[PDB]
Order: C-alpha cells, then sequence, then structure tokens
RNA sequence: GAUGAGUAGGAGGGCGCGGCGGUCGCUGCAAAACCUUGGGCGCGAGCCUGGGCGGAGCGGCCGUCGGUGCAGAUCUUGGU
RNA sequence: GAUUGUGGUAGGCAGCGCGCGCCUCCGGCGUGCUUCGGCAUCUGCGCGCUCCGGACGCUGGCCUGUGGGCUCCCCAUUCGA
RNA sequence: AAUUGUCGGGAGGGAAGCGGAUGGGGGCCGGCGAUGCGCCCCGGUCGGAUGUGGAACGGUGACGAGCCGGUCCGCCGAUCG
C-alpha cells in the first residue's frame, strides 16, 4: 500500500480479485476473500490483506510440518518481491506458538490480530497433522 | 457466639425488629465503646492468585459465548403434609401401580423411600416419586423400624441378580414393620389388596 | 387500533450520507462521523451535515 | 479534545417486575414499604392476640 | 525487553485518568444515593401519615357536622382518572381531536386529569367515548407501580428504578415512585409535569366486561362520570 | 465439527406460498405472483383463501439461513475455494457445485476431511 | 423505544433473462437443456443440491448495455 | 392450574444476617426523639444470604431398530371456502 | 406441455379443485444421532537454554547509529517437552 490503506480499501472494497461473493445482494448473501496475507478470510478493513501496511500471512510449507509465517515490511511496500519476510518454522506448536506471538503483539505489529493469527496457526497444525495421520476422530461432540 | 437468632422473620424477608432495634441488639454501641468510639477497620481479604495455567493446545477461532450469571440456586423439593412416616401411600404408575404401601422417610433427593413390605404385596424398599402418588389418612407405627443406613445411594446402579444382602437387609426392615401391622386388624388384607375404580367412583369426591 | 398518522413514523426525508461515491469525501465523512460523536460540538456537527448535501446545496464563494 | 470513551452504554433493557408481587422490587422502588408491612403485620397480630 | 511505543504509553495515561476519574463519580454517586435513600424513606412516611390523617380529618368534619345539626359539602374531586371505552372508527372531528388532546389514543387506555372548568367542559364533548371517575389512593399506587411508564426524551421506559423519575422530574424535588404518586393524588405545584411525564396507561380489557358502552352509566351503560365507582373498575382493568 | 450456533431454529411457516388457481390452470405456474385483481378475494384476503406472503413471515435473524445440521452453506468448486472455510468450519459448511467431476469431487472431499469442513453431499458422484 | 389496512398512484431495496469490458472458475472421470412422491435455503421473486437423461459446451462475481419477465388482448403461429 | 425463558464478558442495585462487646441466649444490657406501641437517632468494615440488572438442576428412554424426523406424495376427518 | 394407452396405489350417495389442523399409509433422510476430553504408568518416534559461532532477516528510529527481536544450521551442558 504505497498509498494508506484507508483510501486503497475505500477502493477495493467494493470489487477486487480475491473477493468471492455467492448467494445474491439479499439478506443470502455470503463473502469472503482469498488474499493469502488475511488471516481469517473475511473482507474487512481490519483482516484485508490489501489495505494494510501491516500484514500476517500464516499458511502450511511444502513438506515436514513447517509453517510459513511471513509479515509485511513496512518500508518495502513498493518492492513486490521483497515486501515479505518469511519464517519456515519446523519446531513444536509451542514454539511456533511463542514465535507468532513474539512477531505479531509483542512489538505492536498487529497486536488486535494475535488471537486470530494464534487461531490459524493452529487451524494450520491439525490440518497438516491430519494430512500426515489421516482422520483419526470425526470432531462432532461437544 | 450468638446462641439464637436476634432478628426473627415474620415473613419470608421481613424481619421482626426494626434498624435501631436491630442497632441495640447487635450492640454496635458497645464495640465504638470498646474501640474509643469508632469502629474497627478490618482489611479486605487478600484474593488468591490464579494458579499457573498451562498453555493451550488449541486456539479457537470463535470466542465461546459465557453464559450470564444466574443467582436462583434450587431448594430442597417439599414434603406435602398428608404424607408423614407410616403413612399408607397409593401408587398411581409404574409396574407397582394400584399397590398400598408404607412410607418411611423422604430421602435427600426428595423421592419417598417405600416398603410393602415386601412379602404383604411384592413391593421391596423402593423410592417412588411423590407425584405418583396419594397419601391416605392410615398411619402405622414405624418407631421400631431402623432405616438409617440406607439412603440415595442403596439404589444406585453400579453399572440381572439381586444380592442376598439386600434381601436380608428387606427382611429385617420387614420383620418390624409387619409386627407393627399387625396390631391394627384388617390392615393386612388392606395392604396386600389394591386400589382401584368401580362404576360410579369419582375420584375428586373420594377422601382417601 | 391506534389513532396516529402512519403508524406514527416519520414522513420526511433528509440525507443521512453523501450520495457521491468520491472516496475522498467518504474518508471526511467518517473524520467528521467521528468528530460529531466524541466531541458534540456544533460547528462539526454543521459540518458534517454539509458535507452530505448535493451540489446545488453547496454553492461556491466569490 | 475528545470526550471519555463509554463503554457500558448498550445495557440490555432490564425486566420489568410487578412491585405489587415481589418484595424486593417493592423495597428498591419505596423502601418504607417494609416499615409499612411489618407495623401491619405486627398490628394485625396483637390485634388476633388479644381476640 | 521490548520498549514501549510513546503512542502505547499516552494512551495507558490517559486510561488511568479517565478510570480515576470514573471512580471518584462512582463514588459521590454511592453517597448521594445513600443520602437520597433516607430522604425517600422519611418521604414516603410522611405521606403515609398525611394519607392517614386526611382521611380522619374528613371522618371528624362529617361527624360534627352531623351533631351540629347542619351540612358539610365534601370538597370537589381535583383529580379524575378517565379511560376510553370506543374504538377508533367512524370518528367524528371534534370528538377525535379532544380525544388526541387527552392522549386517549386507543380503546382502553387510561390517563389522568386535574379538575378544570376547561378541561371538564373537554371531557363533556368526548362523553359517550369514554368513562370516569375519582381515583382512589390505592387505584393510583397500584397504576402507577404496575403499568407506570415515564417519557423519557419521547420514550417509553418502565418506572423499574427511581432513577428514571429523577433524571426527569430531579428539578421539581420528585425523585421517588412515592413523590410522583404523593404528586399525582395531591394535584400538586408540579402535577403537569409529573402527568405529562406518566405515559399513558394501556389497560387489559376488563376482568369482568362491561355492561353497555352504547349507554351512560346512569341509565345502566358505562359511558359518563360513575364517581367513586371508576376504582372498581380500575381493579378489574388493572 | 461442533456447530458454533446454539438458537433453536424456529419456522413461523414451513408450507410454500402457491400461485391462487395455479391448481386449476396447468399454464398458470405454482411460482409465487401477488393478484392484483379489482375484485381478487386472495387479494383482498377473504378467509379461507389462499395465503399472501408477507414480512411477518420473517425467520429469525440468529437462525436465518441456516441449515439443519446448525451449519451455513457456501457452495465450492475446487478444493482452492475449499480453504477458505478453513477459519470458520464451526458456522459454514460446504457444498460442492452440481457440475463438478467425480474426480475433482474426491479431492474436494479429501481436503475438507483433512480441514474438518462438513460437505454436505460428499457422497456424489461416488 | 414506538409502530404495522390499502384500489388509482409514487418511490426504495431485491429476484430473473441475453450481450459487452474485466475478473474467478467448471466441463468426455460428462457442459447446456430437459425429467424426477430425493433433499434444503429464502416472507418472496427465486436459489443450492441428490438421482436420471443427454453428448458439447457452461457458470459465479464487479461494472455496463437491451428487441429483458405473460393467464387473459373474440390476441399470433403451431399443436391437442 | 395454565403459557413461557427472550439475553449470555456484570456478584451490579435494593433489603438483610454472622464476626468485630458482654450476660443467665423463645431474650436482656448504651445515647437521643416518642403518640409509651415504637423510631432510617446513632446504621462503619469483613464474610455471607434473598421474592435482588430475562432458567437452572436431577433422572429416565433411544442411538442402525417394528427407532426418530419430514417442508415430500396419496388419502380421511372437523372448520373455512 | 397439452392429450392418450398400459400396469401399480388410492378415492367416489346430484361437480371437482382449494386454505387451515391432525391422523393412516407410502416415500425419503445417517451432518438422521456422539463416543471424545482431562490426569497418570509402560513402550516407540521427534525435538529440547537465558551458553557459544554461522546464514539470511525484521520492529522502531531517519529505507542512519543505537536498542530490541524472531527463523534455520553446528557444538558443551541440561534430561525436559
Ligand atoms: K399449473
Ligand atoms: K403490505
Ligand atoms: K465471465
Ligand atoms: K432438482
Ligand atoms: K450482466
Ligand atoms: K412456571
Ligand atoms: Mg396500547
Ligand atoms: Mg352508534
Ligand atoms: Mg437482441
Ligand atoms: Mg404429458
Amino acid at each position: 500500500t504505497t498509498v494508506p490503506g484507508q483510501l486503497v480499501w475505500e477502493i477495493v472494497k467494493k470489487n477486487n480479485s480475491f473477493l468471492v461473493k455467492e448467494f445474491g445482494n439479499g439478506t443470502a448473501g455470503v463473502v469472503f476473500s482469498k488474499e493469502p496475507n488475511n488471516l481469517y478470510n473475511l473482507h474487512s478493513y481490519k483482516h484485508s490483506g490489501l489495505a494494510n501496511k501491516k500484514t500476517v500471512t500464516i499458511q502450511a510449507e511444502g513438506k515436514d510440518k513447517s509453517v510459513l509465517l511471513a509479515t509485511s515490511k513496512t518500508k518495502k511496500q513498493n518492492k513486490p518481491s521483497t515486501l515479505l519476510n518469511k519464517s519456515v518454522m519446523k519446531k513444536e506448536f509451542r514454539r511456533m506458538s511463542k514465535a507468532v506471538t513474539n512477531q505479531v503483539a509483542d512489538n505492536y505489529y498487529r497486536p488486535d490480530l494475535k488471537k486470530a493469527a494464534l487461531a490459524r496457526l493452529s487451524a494450520v497444525n491439525r490440518s497438516l497433522k491430519v494430512a500426515k495421520s489421516g482422520v483419526k476422530k470425526k470432531n462432532r461432540q461437544a | 457466639a450468638k446462641k439464637s437468632p436476634r432478628n426473627p422473620e415474620l415473613i419470608r424477608g421481613v424481619g421482626k425488629l426494626s434498624r435501631s432495634k436491630m442497632y441495640h441488639k447487635k450492640g454496635l454501641w458497645a464495640i465504638k465503646k470498646k474501640n474509643g468510639g469508632s469502629f474497627p477497620v478490618h482489611k479486605k481479604a487478600a484474593a488468591v492468585a490464579p494458579p499457573a495455567v498451562k498453555p493451550p493446545k488449541f486456539y479457537p477461532a470463535d470466542d465461546v459465548a459465557k453464559p450470564l450469571v444466574n443467582k436462583h440456586k434450587p431448594k430442597p423439593t417439599k414434603l406435602r403434609a398428608s404424607i408423614t412416616p407410616g403413612t399408607v401411600l397409593i401408587i398411581l404408575a409404574g409396574r407397582f401401580k394400584g399397590k398400598r404401601v408404607v412410607f418411611l422417610k423422604q430421602l435427600k433427593s426428595g423421592l419417598l423411600l417405600v416398603s410393602g413390605p415386601f412379602k404383604l404385596n411384592g413391593v421391596p424398599l423402593r423410592r417412588v416419586n411423590q407425584a405418583y402418588v396419594i397419601g391416605t389418612s392410615t398411619k402405622v407405627d414405624i418407631s421400631g423400624v431402623n432405616v438409617e443406613k440406607i439412603d440415595d445411594k442403596y439404589f444406585a446402579k453400579q453399572a440381572n441378580v439381586l444380592p442376598q444382602g439386600k434381601k436380608d437387609d428387606q427382611k429385617a426392615v420387614d420383620e418390624a414393620l409387619i409386627k407393627a401391622v399387625e396390631c391394627v386388624p384388617e390392615l393386612k388384607a388392606y395392604l396386600s389388596a389394591r386400589f382401584s375404580l368401580k362404576s360410579c367412583m369419582k375420584p375428586h369426591e373420594l377422601v382417601f | 387500533g391506534i389513532d396516529l398518522k402512519a403508524g406514527g413514523k416519520s414522513k420526511k426525508t433528509k440525507r443521512t450520507a453523501p450520495k457521491s461515491d468520491d472516496v475522498y469525501l467518504k474518508l471526511l465523512v467518517k473524520l467528521y462521523r467521528f468528530l460529531v460523536r466524541r466531541t458534540g460540538s456544533k460547528f462539526n456537527a454543521v459540518i458534517l451535515k454539509r458535507l452530505f448535501m448535493s451540489k446545488i446545496n453547496k454553492p461556491p464563494l466569490s | 479534545v475528545v470526550r471519555p470513551i463509554k463503554k457500558d452504554v448498550n445495557k440490555r433493557a432490564t425486566l420489568k417486575k410487578n412491585p405489587l408481587k415481589n418484595l424486593n422490587v417493592l423495597l428498591k422502588l419505596n423502601p418504607y414499604a417494609k416499615t409499612a408491612r411489618r407495623m401491619s403485620l405486627l398490628a394485625e397480630a396483637q390485634r388476633v392476640k388479644a381476640k | 525487553g521490548v520498549l514501549v511505543p510513546e503512542s502505547v504509553l499516552k494512551k495507558q495515561k490517559r486510561s488511568e485518568e479517565w478510570a480515576l476519574v470514573k471512580k471518584q463519580e462512582l463514588e459521590a454517586a454511592k453517597k448521594k444515593n445513600t443520602e437520597n435513600r433516607k430522604l425517600i424513606y422519611n418521604r414516603a412516611k410522611q405521606y403515609a401519615k398525611e394519607y392517614e390523617a386526611q382521611e380522619r380529618e374528613l371522618i371528624q368534619l362529617k361527624r360534627e357536622a352531623r351533631l351540629k345539626g347542619g351540612f358539610y359539602v365534601d370538597p370537589e374531586a381535583k383529580l379524575l382518572f378517565i379511560i376510553r371505552i370506543r374504538g377508533i372508527n367512524a370518528m367524528a372531528p371534534q370528538t377525535k381531536k379532544i380525544l388526541q388532546l387527552l392522549r386517549l389514543r386507543q380503546i382502553f387506555n387510561g390517563v389522568f386529569l386535574k379538575v378544570n372548568k376547561a378541561t371538564v367542559n373537554m371531557l363533556h364533548r368526548v362523553e359517550p367515548y369514554v368513562t370516569y371517575g375519582y381515583p382512589n389512593l390505592k387505584s393510583i399506587r397500584e397504576l402507577i407501580y404496575k403499568r407506570g411508564y415515564g417519557k423519557v426524551e419521547k420514550q417509553r421506559i418502565a418506572l423499574t428504578d427511581n432513577s428514571v423519575i429523577e433524571q426527569v422530574l430531579g428539578k421539581h424535588g420528585i425523585i421517588c415512585i412515592e413523590d410522583l404518586v404523593h404528586e399525582i393524588i395531591t394535584v400538586g405545584p408540579h402535577f403537569k409535569e409529573a402527568n405529562n411525564f406518566l405515559w399513558p396507561f394501556q389497560l387489559k380489557a376488563p376482568l369482568g366486561g362491561l355492561k353497555k358502552k352504547r349507554n351512560h352509566y346512569v341509565e345502566g351503560g358505562d359511558a359518563g362520570n360513575r364517581e367513586n365507582y371508576i376504582n372498581e373498575l380500575i381493579r378489574r382493568m388493572n | 465439527a461442533v456447530p458454533l450456533l446454539t438458537k433453536k431454529v424456529v419456522k413461523k411457516r414451513v408450507k410454500r406460498f402457491i400461485r391462487p388457481q395455479s391448481d386449476r390452470r396447468i399454464t398458470v405456474k405454482e411460482s409465487w405472483r401477488r393478484p392484483k385483481g379489482i375484485d381478487s378475494r386472495v387479494r383482498r384476503k377473504f378467509k379461507g383463501c389462499v395465503l399472501m406472503p408477507n414480512i411477518g413471515y420473517g425467520s429469525d435473524k440468529k437462525t436465518r439461513h441456516y441449515l439443519p445440521n446448525g451449519f451455513k452453506k457456501f457452495v465450492v468448486h475446487n478444493a482452492s475455494e475449499l480453504e477458505v472455510l478453513m477459519m470458520h468450519n464451526r458456522t459454514y459448511c460446504a457444498e460442492i457445485a452440481h457440475n463438478v467431476s467425480t474426480r475433482k469431487r474426491k479431492e474436494i472431499v479429501e481436503r475438507a476431511a483433512q480441514l474438518d469442513v462438513v460437505i454436505t453431499n460428499k457422497l456424489a458422484r461416488l
């Protein structure tokens, strides 16, 4: 966002290539966002990966329980190739959670989405474990 | 330590005495006198620090809603005045519907402990809900019956074969009950016979 | 039944937001909405109300 | 210059309870009702005892 | 560890100041609430004593008039309670306008009304559409307690606390439900303000029904002035 | 997946609003049409006649559009589209579009099983 | 917090059809169309989906355009 | 007796008990005002209770069954039309 | 699609169809309806400091200094997860 994120949001909230809309524009309308740097894939100014200078990106790496945690560099906004500071974590979930907290909240990067980042990390870790060892429980009991 | 209530309740939530009389009885004047014309100040109780809960293994994607506090606490189930120890009860439901049994005591859960006696009508020591029972005016002495060791836990399922210990306990309990029953003539037949409604019998008119 | 005009509902229409699609004007509207809410200033309220007005209702000044 | 932020304005409407039935609401609206009830009950008890 | 940014420090400091001022305001409010509770207790006691003394004085005056052999004319009622008994269909313009001015827009709505020549002449025009009388202390107390709703910013708020009354009528010294009841019953200096603050009462259909709403109460119907007999109707309607 | 919804689903009416006289004339379809005739008893709301829909029948907003299983529907056309529900598996369920082939449906089902995302029609084309 | 009638008529928000500029997708491991006491969503216009048939294309979304929505017209053509 | 639990970060508001004094404990003992009954006159803290800022708790049946559900279909019946 | 034949189900005292409520029968539905969670013991795998070096890099500051910081790799201890 070489221009202010508020302006970027004012422009892109109406339409963008990452916006997914379904079931019309009535009460049935469902909206989501596809950009990889949106923790909750939600079409909102808070989580938008296009209208924020500081953005958190959490996904699964190719192999070996490697989780990619990337942060958008505040000064390299005009350099897409080097816009993301990446870190591939292969250690335990505890260490991954500590690293995510340190890189998201302890430095006042984006404290408002610390919970979202932790939840996304937990979901990615669970997905990787299930992809490795197959489904073993239905997760239907409350 | 005061051994009697200072303010008896005329009704629920209203005391018999006013604030001035309560002051006089509680003796706040005495405490002020002894402390030097000023009430003693007591420091607030120190809260216990929360335990060092280990970090969670998972982080939910949604914030579960915590229910609001409910200030109402259930009270013990009330026992109808028509039901007293030794009262004869009529069962209106279940496999023993219509049977006449003897009431022994009310358990902690609120259910009623009853006995046939087992020999007279085949009804053992059992729990019956008060809502499915009719209390009659017939009373039998039960002072000689000891059921102290029997409580709500006696009937708890351990989860087909009845232990001999329960049979022995039933016999021991029923010996005194039958001995007391024998005093009243025809009470044996009354307890051995079930209750039924015949032609032109109106429950709303029967007194019981 | 209740003896009310139109069920007690209003029948007057006033602007509650700009009809324009100018993003800069929208940002100004957000700014002055916040100012009006958190300051209760009559000047800010007047500015916010005038930000909604149409072109002919915002005449130029020589 | 902003005024202090407010977080306790969106309180749920308190359910209306008839003071004529439950005592606590009656006392909250009018504390003297407690004294009135106490005096009335005591006077009735005294009259019954005398009779 | 990580140095705290100046923006965070400033926000925390201002939050601390706001919390401190809020705590001070809460303490002051608690103290004032204690004093207000004491005051309203004393005022309610005084009002109850006043009502009892008034009843005793009326009885004594009647008895002494009989003893002297003359007649005692009771003071004319200063307060009326009016209940609409007809629907909104096929209304004449004058009747509809008068009912709006009396704030009776729905069948079985009730309102208090101070007795005046102007108000009485207004009510005389709509007599067939309403029934009214002289409310009791019990009637007024029960109406305000069970169905009393106050008007705050043109909104209808239930009188679940004395603060609702204080917010609107505090300037006039009315800060409690008992104060409101006393003002209404005695038609005090601020009766107009208190009555306007009171939202029109939405009464249920009569528990025992009506006799005939198409006839005056004098002929055996329901319309018109039924004086002291409005109280039993209020019992059945509340 | 444990649905987040807790309030019971209440339907004010479960019957369809059928067009008047669609039973009588074949050419008149069932899809609702409001009568505009001057004398129409249905338009006038004569009792014992066909009922007309109105906003009063509106579903409670908390339970609106919720399927009986307690989740909300989202149509997915590929496994890439499936991942959008990774952080909403307790509120949203995925339904595979009718035109997806069996080969892609298998991959979508496997990915949804990995992601703990409910599929409403996971047995189709099997 | 209050409130809910509507012909003629006005307006708002939405549903549906066919193109164009973009964007995101589906399809011989079976598209469109059609069929179905399969199922579900929406107050509703409608929409999503199971199964069948069919055997080559089609859809969602943002703008924008139009020869764009039928029960009537002794309506037109064809069929019964 | 009947209908019903809308909300979900609050121990709030109101009223009241036990300890902070003693005795001989269905109660009694201090200062003021009383209509001689009584009184929000002294009424402060800590811990608690309640008709107190919208329902909680226990038990049972059943879970591949001749079970449960249904907005689907064909019918019958009462009312309407 | 109108319309028609056949088989199967059903109904029928001078229309049929239709709105509302149940019921009989049929049809359909397994996200139709769960079996997990916490604390311990045994066994199997994978990693384990605030120490010491290397690779690339970030927050802030001023896309300087300074301060702070995470990821990965190599070792001495630690013997935990
Ligand atoms: K048709
Ligand atoms: K309408
Ligand atoms: K397209
Ligand atoms: K279909
Ligand atoms: K278009
Ligand atoms: K109840
Ligand atoms: Mg009303
Ligand atoms: Mg007339
Ligand atoms: Mg064309
Ligand atoms: Mg055909």
